[PDB]
């Protein structure tokens, strides 16, 4: 069952059976950035695949476990330890000396990273997630997304978590 | 095996029989 | 000001009092689909309004999100009052009104009583027993164990005039309500015979199944004996005020 | 590695969906003293400072 | 019961909840809202009656003594009678506009249908509920009118064997006739309740505020971008009427129609039947009783009116033929050589005004039925009011004719000029 | 802390907090106080041994502290009969469910929270079950690693192995992947046994994949002799030989006992025309190339390399528009081998799309000139060292080479491929031409091709 593991937007996922590809992307910039969620999958899920990365992030403005930290950070660590090939490396590294001026080391982020607890992640996310704007685009059949396709009420409470949800749990 | 459970598990006895012997002694009271 | 927004508006032209495009406007999204082509010559937009409508404000958009926030927290503020109002109207209706207290002022004298005598008198609709103690009895009373008492809340009030102090309780037995006997050999005070209670001479529960003393009596002595105003306890009942004006 | 039971996980969230809950207690609180505010008054000044014994004289 | 093929919805709650939090409303006018201020009024109405009924004890003679003295020693209770009357009124008001404006919009369609007869049947209902309400208040109005249904029940029996002592014992307000009927009026009107989400429900189906087909595709979400709006046009409407009420009756006044309502069943034998009158809602059908002095006549136009008020969707509906319905005619037959008529299929609203100049004469009449009471004293000895007869026969021929509603003439019009523009362009 | 609990309570940061500060301090520069230490890489040693029984263990010592690569290999779809059929696909589905000491939901569990990854791939002869992650994870990842990759299948395993391979079987037919028709060339070269069983198991034997066939499947193949432990990253290779030790010793030796074996592997030059109606017709003509144990194989995969980047894309896709797409296939086994190509194109056209084909493969034989001999070594280094520089699959190549060679040959693939010449690789394919062709056509008007005279007197 999708409820028996660690992670929520999975557990979210597993209960879809035609939502196929999941991705979440984050796209930083010199003087901005964008960080979201690309969904993937039948429209007759359209309305869970619009609402859902946004009560998720909500959700943990207030409350995230102990469980998705470790799991986050453990992910975290065998990414940093998994970029063993010349190329991609030597992508990271120019990116990060044109953006930073400096090459970041594997010790340095998994510092930074680990440091984070439970408070501090809320706090980072009420920061950037809770009752915040969106930008939303749907590509693909809009029969049944067409009525409500407009930033209404629904659209802006959906960034707050378990306020406004209502309209994912439905179909 | 958890301390509090077993705790709930003899109060859950005994209770019956605390109000039994508060029974008892209101009895012994109305006597006089 | 509002009449500086007013004269900026005044000169806006627009078409019949609406402020829609004078010309065919066509708008392609450049990172549309490849399959999309192009705009075919269907006038879908006759207003520009989606871009007209614009408080060039994307700095600082929380900023207006709580004004809108704040405008329907006053708009469901005003409605949540009236369904207050309602509500408070329907709980009123089924919570009573007392709008006066109705009068139960009493005088009765007690001077003619002799001391050291319990008379039953009726007090709104009730018996009540007025009883006189002397300073031997009541020196007796004390001192007397208090494990036979059964009321650490309780107490006693004793009147001071007539040169015997004077007391009245009400006559109505806390078990059941039935009339105690009124003088006791052993002790000259109130003693149950339906089941048993026994009381002293204070009213007390000295060694009776009764758990509660016999409600004392709201009484003021004047008059040296002669004018016991004797009221019920007044408790407070509001809203108190029927008329405005 | 941090291999908790699902019995904890339910738990803490049904803790933290609980402590997020009592917040309007004192919500509706407010709201039931506002309202019914003289109901408020009778209770304190009937019951917990019951009316004072002595009467006047007239 | 394999006729009935099933329900539109299954009122559960579950699926209750999911459709109205996910219910999308299309953007509207005040106009297209006295179904809201209907319901509305409905519930404000049951909450109210819930709080009078715990003071009204149906004993007859005990209750103008009880609802005096219970608006003193009891506060709020007067408000709440207050509010119930006034509840009353403005469902009606409500409940008639909406009437109106649905009749406007040419709702007879197939598609409306389930729309409207739902709604029609509730409507019904909501009559005989303030009937029963009438009763309950034991003045000398509510003798008349008990008087007069079961005189309108015993119509149908020939007055033979007392087939109506089961609700109206001996035709009079006592005890027993009380009691049944306090009971009754108050499940009913929580029925009412019940009709009226299945009616609103059904209605969903095809809504629009609007005879012209916009082409919008958004929509509003209903619980509170469409619901704050209900709520802000039903504080605009109140305002607007506390107005009018408050300027058109003064403080005190003469010879208002409440002074039939002084007389108490039983308290006052003699009843001064010079000055009878319902109120306003009821005025139209004492009225139409007054007009036509013929019993089983009027017994037959009051039920005539309210089953074709029922059935507007089978006469002037497309009936499933799509237009291709011959319709029967008296003299167009002899214009046109022909024994029946095709129905004619431009009939839109806003544009055509041969159907607002009708609907208008038929809204007009129906205002000016409620405008007075005959006054039956005389109203036949002399002449009476003959704009009252044209107002009740044209309310009559427009529900039921269809020579007044999709009329053939509009048709017949639109084909002469399309054949002969065609023909100069060939 | 008291402090901590108030300052979560109320969702404000706390500014004096060190995590806070760590948490807060600005990318351009380091974190005040850390300074992780540095370190040089060193060269790779590969150890071997064996234990008691036949089980084998190879470790790659560390060059780098980085994750901790595990797998375990089994000689174990060639060792798949009518009988069982799909066994291997649906413990490829159901490889995370067993019921011995963890359960499924446990080990799913270590997966996710190891941070690493867990996979489990199988082809013709061999499969693999690989795993990635933190050394001080190891330990517990290594215990579901084995019994995932040792124990027999459950009921309930193979319960659910049964629909999973319906659904992948349905996907397959709907997305008219390149496996199905792999699986239709290979029937046709084999002939339904050995290596012409499908990868992905036939469909009629689906529903028999009950635990008692997989469990027959598992104690006649997985034997302890068939049976290789590989570690990747490992700082000694005797603590990664206990660690396996305390998990696969109690496997009995199979020394006594009547083995299964294998069947030496027939070649059959048949053919197959299937009336699709499909819009687009799809050949495919493969011949019988060289074993793992000839020298040529690296010649091949030349060959292939001289088609899949250089040749073919100009010869056939770039002059003629009608060719939707064609490759060179180049498969190895133990006792046979396949080499040839597999084209897709135009059915309006489809003699074009096949004469066309085998003048390229025939070109091969023809000869190869030196630019473009160089340009394919090149592309085909590239290849092999971008493989090999994941530390991963280098791990499972070092694994199939042990079990091939019975030595470490990856060491110097690119010393291999520099010693090719034109020469060779042209006789190679020369030769190879000679072989009976097998020859599967699937498309709209594959029923008008040549004769299979006619295609053999052509490749001649
Ligand atoms: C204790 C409380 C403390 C808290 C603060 C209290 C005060 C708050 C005041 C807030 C503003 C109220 C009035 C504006 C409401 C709209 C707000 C808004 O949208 O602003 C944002 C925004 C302005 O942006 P902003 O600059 O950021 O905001 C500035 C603030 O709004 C501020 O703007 P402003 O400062 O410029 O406001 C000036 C205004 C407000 O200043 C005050 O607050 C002072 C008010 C004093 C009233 C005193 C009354 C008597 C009682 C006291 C007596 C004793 C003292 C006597 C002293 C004597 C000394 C000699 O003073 C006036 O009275 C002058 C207004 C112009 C004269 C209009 C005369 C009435 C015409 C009515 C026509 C209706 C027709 C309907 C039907 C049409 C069809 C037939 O508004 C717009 O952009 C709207 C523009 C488009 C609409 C224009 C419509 C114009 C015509 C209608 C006017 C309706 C209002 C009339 C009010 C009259 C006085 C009550
Ligand atoms: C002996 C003692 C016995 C016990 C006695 C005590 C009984 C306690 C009952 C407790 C009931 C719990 C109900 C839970 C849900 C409540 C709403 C919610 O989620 O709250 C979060 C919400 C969080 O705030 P927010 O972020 O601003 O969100 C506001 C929105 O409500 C946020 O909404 P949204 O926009 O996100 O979406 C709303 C809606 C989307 O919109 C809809 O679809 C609306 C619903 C459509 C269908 C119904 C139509 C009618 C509307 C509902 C009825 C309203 C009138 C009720 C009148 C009752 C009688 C007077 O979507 C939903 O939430 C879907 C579910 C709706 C609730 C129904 C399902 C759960 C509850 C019931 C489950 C069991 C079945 C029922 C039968 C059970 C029988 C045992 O909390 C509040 O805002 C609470 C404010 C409270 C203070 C203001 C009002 C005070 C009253 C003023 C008048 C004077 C009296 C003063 C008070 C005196 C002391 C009481
Ligand atoms: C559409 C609704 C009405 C139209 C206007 C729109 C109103 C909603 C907009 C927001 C308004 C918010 C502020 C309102 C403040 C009002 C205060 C007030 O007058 O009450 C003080 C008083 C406070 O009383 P008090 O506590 O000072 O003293 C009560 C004791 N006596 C009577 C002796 C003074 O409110 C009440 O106590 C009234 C309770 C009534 C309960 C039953 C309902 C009766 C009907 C009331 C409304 C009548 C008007 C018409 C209604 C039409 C619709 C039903
Ligand atoms: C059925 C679901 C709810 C329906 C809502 C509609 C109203 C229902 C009212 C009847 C049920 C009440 C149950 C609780 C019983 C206590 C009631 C009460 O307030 O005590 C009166 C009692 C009696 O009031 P009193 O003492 O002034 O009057 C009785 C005595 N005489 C007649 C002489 C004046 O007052 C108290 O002692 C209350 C003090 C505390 C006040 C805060 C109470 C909070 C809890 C109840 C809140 C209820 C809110 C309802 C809002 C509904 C909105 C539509
Ligand atoms: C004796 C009482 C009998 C009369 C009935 C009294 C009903 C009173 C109802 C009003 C007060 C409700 C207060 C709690 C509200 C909790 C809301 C909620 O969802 O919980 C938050 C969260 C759940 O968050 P959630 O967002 O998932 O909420 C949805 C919950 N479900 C799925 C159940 C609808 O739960 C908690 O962790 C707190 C639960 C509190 C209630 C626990 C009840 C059982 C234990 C205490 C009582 C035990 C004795 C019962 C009597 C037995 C007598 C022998
Ligand atoms: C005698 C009267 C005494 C009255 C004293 C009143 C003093 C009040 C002082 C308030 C100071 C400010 C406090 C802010 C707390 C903020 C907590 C917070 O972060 O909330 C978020 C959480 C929920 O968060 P959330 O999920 O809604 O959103 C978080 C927001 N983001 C995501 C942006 C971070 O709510 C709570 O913590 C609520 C629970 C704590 C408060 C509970 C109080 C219960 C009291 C019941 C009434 C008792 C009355 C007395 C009874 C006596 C009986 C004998
Ligand atoms: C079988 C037949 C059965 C009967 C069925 C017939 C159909 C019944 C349909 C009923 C529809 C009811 C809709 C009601 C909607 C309106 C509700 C409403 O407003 O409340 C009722 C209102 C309020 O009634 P009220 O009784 O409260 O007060 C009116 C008092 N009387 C009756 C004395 C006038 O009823 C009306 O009176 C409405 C009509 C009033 C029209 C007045 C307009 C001004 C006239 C000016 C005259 C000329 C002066 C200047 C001359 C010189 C210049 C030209
Ligand atoms: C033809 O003749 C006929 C008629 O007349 C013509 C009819 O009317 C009818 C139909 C009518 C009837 C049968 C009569 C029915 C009458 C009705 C429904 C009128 C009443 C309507 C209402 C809405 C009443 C509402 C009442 C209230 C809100 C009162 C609230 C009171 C209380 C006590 C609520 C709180 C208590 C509870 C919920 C009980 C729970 C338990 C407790 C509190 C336990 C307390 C004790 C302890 C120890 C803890 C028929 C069928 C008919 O044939
Ligand atoms: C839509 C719902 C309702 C309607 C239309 C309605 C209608 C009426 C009407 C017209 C009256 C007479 C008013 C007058 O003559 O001035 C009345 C009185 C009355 N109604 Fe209703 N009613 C409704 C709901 C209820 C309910 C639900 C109850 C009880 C639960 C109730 C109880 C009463 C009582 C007790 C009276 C008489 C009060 C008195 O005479 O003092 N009503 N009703
Ligand atoms: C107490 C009586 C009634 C109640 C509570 C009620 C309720 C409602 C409500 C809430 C709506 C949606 C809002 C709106 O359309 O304005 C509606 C629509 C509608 N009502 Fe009613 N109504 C009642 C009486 C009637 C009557 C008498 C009729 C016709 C004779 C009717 C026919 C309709 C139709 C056809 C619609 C849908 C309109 C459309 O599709 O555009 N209803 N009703
Ligand atoms: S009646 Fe007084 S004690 Fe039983």
């Amino acid at each position: 069952t999708s409820d028996r593991q660690y992670s929520l937007i999975h557990k979210e996922l597993g209960n879809l059976p035609d939502v196929t590809i999941h991705k979440t992307h984050y796209l930083p910039y010199s003087d901005t950035g964008l960080f979201g969620s690309y969904f993937y999958g039948n429209e007759i899920f359209g309305n869970q695949m619009l609402f859902l990365s946004q009560m998720i992030l909500s959700e943990y403005a207030s409350y995230i476990n102990q469980a998705e930290i470790y799991r986050a950070r453990a992910k975290y660590f065998n990414e940093l330890l998994a970029e063993q090939n010349s190329a991609d490396i030597a992508s990271s590294i120019a990116t990060q000396v044109t953006y930073l001026n400096r090459r970041v080391p594997r010790s340095e982020v998994a510092k930074r990273i680990s440091s984070l607890d439970s408070g501090l992640i809320n706090r980072a996310a009420t920061r950037w997630f809770w009752d915040k704007e969106l930008a939303i685009v749907t590509w693909g059949p809009s029969h049944g997304l067409i009525a409500g396709s407009h930033y209404n009420r629904s659209i802006k409470r959906s960034t707050l978590g378990w306020y406004g949800n209502t309209h994912y749990y439905i179909v | 095996a958890p301390v509090f459970l077993k705790a709930l598990r003899y109060v859950i006895y005994s209770y019956p029989l605390y109000v039994c012997y508060l029974i008892k002694q209101a009895q012994i009271n109305a006597q006089g | 000001g509002v009449l500086s927004e007013y004269n900026q508006r005044l000169s806006k032209k627009l078409h019949k009092g609406h402020l829609v495009e004078d010309k065919p406007t066509f708008f392609v999204t450049s990172s549309r689909p490849g399959n999309f082509g192009d705009h075919i010559d269907f006038k879908v937009n006759i207003d520009n309004w989606f871009d007209e409508n614009r408080v060039h404000n994307e700095h600082e958009t929380d900023i207006r999100r709580t004004q809108i926030y704040t405008l329907n927290a006053i708009y469901y503020g005003g409605l949540l009052s009236f369904a207050r109002l309602y509500a408070m109207g329907v709980i009123g209706r089924l919570n009573g009104w007392k709008r006066y207290e109705r009068d139960t002022y009493s005088e009765v004298d007690i001077g003619a009583l002799p001391p050291g005598e319990v008379m039953q008198m009726v007090w709104n609709g009730t018996p009540i027993f007025i009883r006189r103690l002397t300073s031997n009895e009541v020196k007796e009373e004390n001192e007397l164990p208090s494990n036979t008492l059964l009321d650490k809340d309780k107490e006693v009030i004793l009147s001071d005039a007539g040169n015997t102090k004077v007391i009245v309780v009400s006559a109505v037995c806390t078990h059941l309500g039935c009339i105690p006997i009124p003088y006791l050999g052993a002790y000259k005070g109130y003693v149950c015979i339906c089941h048993g209670s026994v009381y002293d001479k204070f009213a007390r529960v000295r060694q009776g199944p009764a758990l509660l003393n016999l409600p004392a009596i709201n009484n003021s002595i004047h008059d040296e004996g002669t004018l016991v105003c004797m009221e019920q306890l007044k408790f407070p009942h509001e809203p108190s005020q029927r008329f405005w004006a | 590695m941090y291999l908790p039971t699902f019995y904890k996980l339910f738990h803490e969230t049904n803790a933290f969906r609980l402590k997020r809950y009592v917040g309007y207690g004192p919500l509706l609180l407010t709201w039931s003293i506002w309202t019914l505010y003289p109901a408020l008054y009778n209770m304190i000044y009937s019951d917990f400072i019951p009316p004072e014994r002595g009467v006047p004289k007239r | 019961m394999e006729w009935n093929k099933g329900t539109y919805m299954s009122t559960s709650i579950k699926k209750i909840v999911q459709y109205f939090s996910v219910m999308t409303v299309s953007f509207h006018d005040i106009n297209s809202l006295f179904g809201f201020f209907t319901f509305l009024t409905i519930a404000s109405q049951l909450v109210s009656g819930t709080m009078l009924a715990f003071s009204l004890v149906p004993e007859p003679m005990l209750i103008p003594m009880v609802r005096e003295e219970e608006d003193v020693e009891d506060l709020y209770t007067d408000d709440f009678f207050w509010l119930h009357e006034r509840g009353v009124d403005m469902l009606f008001i409500f409940s008639y506009f909406h009437l109106f404006r649905k009749i406007y919009l040419n709702n007879f369609e197939y598609e409306q249908e389930a729309a409207w007869k739902s709604g029609v049947f509730t409507f019904l209902l909501f009559q005989v509920v303030v009937f029963l309400g009438l009763v309950l208040c034991c003045t000398h109005l509510s003798d008349i009118t008990l008087a007069i249904a079961a005189n309108l029940y015993d119509t149908f029996f020939a007055g033979k064997g007392k087939f109506y002592w089961w609700i109206f014992t001996s035709k009079e307000l006592n005890t027993d006739t009380i009691i049944r009927l306090a009971y009754l009026h108050y499940v009913l009107a929580f029925f009412l309740a019940y009709l009226g989400l299945i009616h609103g429900v059904d209605m969903h189906y095809d809504w629009k505020n609007e005879s012209s087909m916009d082409g919008l595709e958004t929509e509003m979400i209903w619980f509170d971008e469409a619901l704050s709006n209900e709520l802000g046009a039903m504080i605009e409407i109140i305002l607007i009427v506390m107005i009018v009420c408050f300027f058109m009756y003064p403080e005190p006044e003469a010879l208002s129609y409440e002074f039939f309502m002084w007389g108490d069943i039983g308290f006052i034998n003699d009843v001064r039947f010079l000055s009878v009158a319902p109120h306003w809602y009821f005025r139209p059908f004492m009225a139409w009783l007054t007009v036509c002095p013929f019993h089983k006549i009027g017994l037959f136009g009051l039920i005539y009116y309210f089953f074709i008020l029922f059935y507007q969707p089978v006469i002037h509906g497309t009936n499933e033929q799509n237009n291709y319905t011959k319709r029967n005619v008296a003299f167009v037959s002899f214009f046109i050589n022909r024994s029946d008529i095709m129905t004619p299929k431009y009939h839109s609203v806003e544009d055509n005004l041969l159907h607002q100049i009708t609907f208008w004469l038929f809204l007009c009449s129906a205002l000016y039925v409620t405008s007075y009471l005959p006054y039956g004293r005389f109203y036949n000895r002399i002449n009476g009011n003959y704009g009252t007869l044209w107002s009740f026969m044209y309310i009559f021929f427009y529900l039921g004719n269809s020579f007044l509603r999709r009329p053939l003439i509009t048709e017949l019009y639109l084909f002469n000029a399309f054949v002969k523009s065609k023909f100069l362009k060939k | 802390s008291v402090r901590k609990a108030f300052y979560d309570f109320i969702y404000k940061d706390d500014k004096s907090a060190e995590t806070y500060k760590v948490t807060t301090a600005d990318p351009r520069t380091p974190v005040q106080g850390f300074r992780g230490q540095t370190a040089e890489d060193v060269a790779a040693k590969y150890e071997v041994t064996k234990l008691a029984n036949g089980v084998t263990i190879i470790t790659e010592s560390q060059t780098f502290p980085s994750q901790v690569d595990m797998g375990i290999l089994l000689d174990v779809t060639r060792d798949e009969t009518n009988e069982t059929s799909g066994s291997l696909l649906s413990i490829k589905n159901t490889y995370l469910k067993t019921v011995l000491n963890t359960n499924e939901t446990i080990n799913y569990g270590v997966v996710q929270q190891s941070g690493g990854s867990f996979e489990m791939e199988y082809d013709q002869e061999t499969a693999y079950f690989k795993a990635n992650c933190l050394a001080h994870d190891a330990t517990d990842v290594f215990s579901m690693v084995a019994d995932c990759a040792l124990e027999p299948r459950s009921t309930v395993a193979a319960s659910v192995g049964v629909e999973k391979n319906q659904n992948t079987h349905k996907l397959e037919s709907y997305l008219k992947t390149g496996e199905l028709f792999n699986e239709s060339v290979f029937k046709t070269a084999y002939g339904l046994k050995g290596l012409g069983l499908p990868l992905k198991g036939l469909r009629g034997n689906v529903k028999n994949l009950s635990s008692y066939t997989l469990q027959k499947f598992q104690l006649e193949n997985i034997t302890p002799n068939r049976i290789f432990v590989c570690a990747a990253g490992v700082e000694s290779h005797q603590e990664f030989v206990d660690l396996v030790q305390t998990k696969l010793a109690q496997i009995p030796s199979a020394e006594g006992q009547k083995t299964h074996q294998r069947e030496k592997s027939e070649y059959l030059g048949g053919e197959v025309r299937n009336l699709t109606e499909e819009s687009n017709v799809t050949l495919a003509l493969l011949f019988q190339s060289v074993p793992w144990s000839s020298a040529d194989i690296v010649a091949f995969n030349v060959a292939a390399a001289l088609l899949n980047n250089l040749r073919l894309k100009k010869n056939l896709l770039q002059k003629y528009a009608y060719f939707d797409q064609a490759e060179a296939l180049n498969f190895h086994f133990t006792d046979s081998g396949l080499f040839g190509l597999r084209t897709s194109g135009s059915a309006d056209r489809a003699k074009d799309i096949l004469n066309h084909s085998i003048a390229e493969l025939k070109a091969i034989a023809s000869g190869v000139n030196a630019d473009e001999l160089l340009t394919a070594k090149a592309a085909l280094k590239n290849s092999v060292l971008s493989a090999l520089e994941r530390q991963t699959d280098r791990l499972e190549e070092t694994v199939k080479n042990v079990r091939t060679f019975n030595k470490i040959q990856h060491t110097d693939y690119v010393k291999q491929i520099d010693s090719v010449t034109a020469d060779q690789v042209a006789k190679a394919v020369a030769k190879v031409l000679t072989s009976n062709p097998t020859f599967v056509a699937q498309g709209s008007q594959v029923n008008a091709l040549p004769t299979y005279d006619a295609i053999r007197n052509l490749l001649k």
